[PDB]
């Protein structure tokens, strides 16, 4: 592994999981517009995911 | 320049084009904004294009769901779609 | 055939009627490529009608994210407590 | 295959040391700590926040916050 | 004060009749019958929904699911 990217995922004041994105194929790193498209695109995977935390409790 | 137009075919074109736009379009979609379309005229019912209240919709489910918000929310364009005059709800309970 | 980058961006304008174009309305590469999106969405919207199914829905949001990014592989861990200390144990491994 | 882990006899774990065990729960309060900013799914729940008493009575004067101190 | 319903003071009902009260429950039975429909969010809790306490007692020969006829 040479590159990562990872964020929480939060429920209230929890944290319910973790997700990465090793290894990127074109440039030397990822570049810092990146990191918007991931927390917009994983708002929908957050209600998922804490609609199962909720129903396990 | 000008030399470069083997595009007449499309494979390595929109595929440059998915490589290297993709991001920017799905990441201002997402973000806050409003919809762009007419709600007087009643036109066509709707086209393809114009099927961005998805991604309306879709931009409500962010965080805290007052469950009230999003139901009026729902409710005022399915009034448009459906052509109707009035929309209600009526909950369910037993005693 | 070769990529040249320059700065030409111009024909990414107006396309006149043209082949691989079946959806109707659709007059530019910003028009397919945000309906595709949106139905893309819309399915895997249609998938949590009934019996919330955790592992299926986020293997197939993390296909995608996968090849947004261009990057190789992607994860998910997750967070439980034993005995008053916390962990991250694996659900999802190597997905690309 | 190797279910993409390569480990098929049990769980692995990088760290080792000497055990920890939990200690009993001994005693018990109805009071928490006030809320802080974020609030998620089930985080409202009548009697499992506060401290089992309307603000009203620890604190009478907060009842008229309206009025001023003109009065 | 529109208030969307020109009601106020109380809610009102189409008809209105002699009062009916809800009686008590004795036997609570333990067992439940068996499950169909549609799952749902709010369902799969192990130790309700369900007959006795496993399967296998009820019928001892289930044991033998994946065997063919012959044997």
């Amino acid at each position: 592994t040479r590159n990562i990217l990872a964020t929480p995922i939060m429920n209230g004041k929890d944290v319910v999981a973790v997700i990465m994105a090793v290894n990127k194929l074109d440039g030397p790193c990822f570049t810092s517009e990146d990191e918007d498209v991931f927390l917009k695109y994983l708002n929908f995977g957050t209600l998922n995911l804490k609609i199962y935390h909720l129903s396990y409790l | 320049e000008v030399e470069k137009f083997l595009d007449s075919n499309v494979s390595f074109a929109k595929q440059y084009y998915n490589l290297r736009y993709r991001a920017k379009v799905i990441s201002d979609l997402l973000g806050p904004r409003e919809a762009a379309v007419d709600f007087s005229n009643y036109h066509a019912l709707n086209s393809v294009e114009e099927s961005e209240i998805i991604f309306d919709l879709l931009r409500d489910f962010q965080d805290n769901l007052q469950a009230e918000k999003c139901v009026f929310n729902v409710m005022k364009k399915l009034c448009f779609l459906l052509q109707a005059d009035r929309m209600s709800l009526f909950m369910y309970r037993a005693r | 055939a070769d990529q040249y980058f320059g700065r030409k961006l111009s024909p990414e304008d107006v396309a006149n009627a043209c082949e691989d174009g079946c959806p109707e309305g659709c007059t530019s590469f910003r028009e397919l490529c945000q309906v595709e999106e949106s139905a893309a969405l819309f399915e895997l919207v249609q998938d949590m009608q009934e019996n919330v199914n955790m592992e299926r829905v986020v293997f197939k949001i993390l296909r995608r994210l996968c090849s947004i990014l261009h990057a190789d592989r992607c994860s998910l861990f997750m967070y439980r407590q034993r005995n008053g200390v916390a962990e991250l144990a694996t659900r999802l491994f190597s997905v690309q | 295959i190797r279910s993409a882990t390569r480990v098929m006899g049990g769980p692995v774990t990088p760290r080792k040391g000497p055990p920890k065990f939990k200690q009993r729960q001994t005693r018990q309060f109805k009071s928490k700590p006030p809320k802080k900013g974020v609030q998620g799914f089930g985080d409202d729940i009548p009697g499992m926040e506060g401290l089992g008493t309307d603000i009203t009575v620890i604190c009478p004067w907060e009842a008229f916050n309206h009025l001023e101190l003109h009065e």
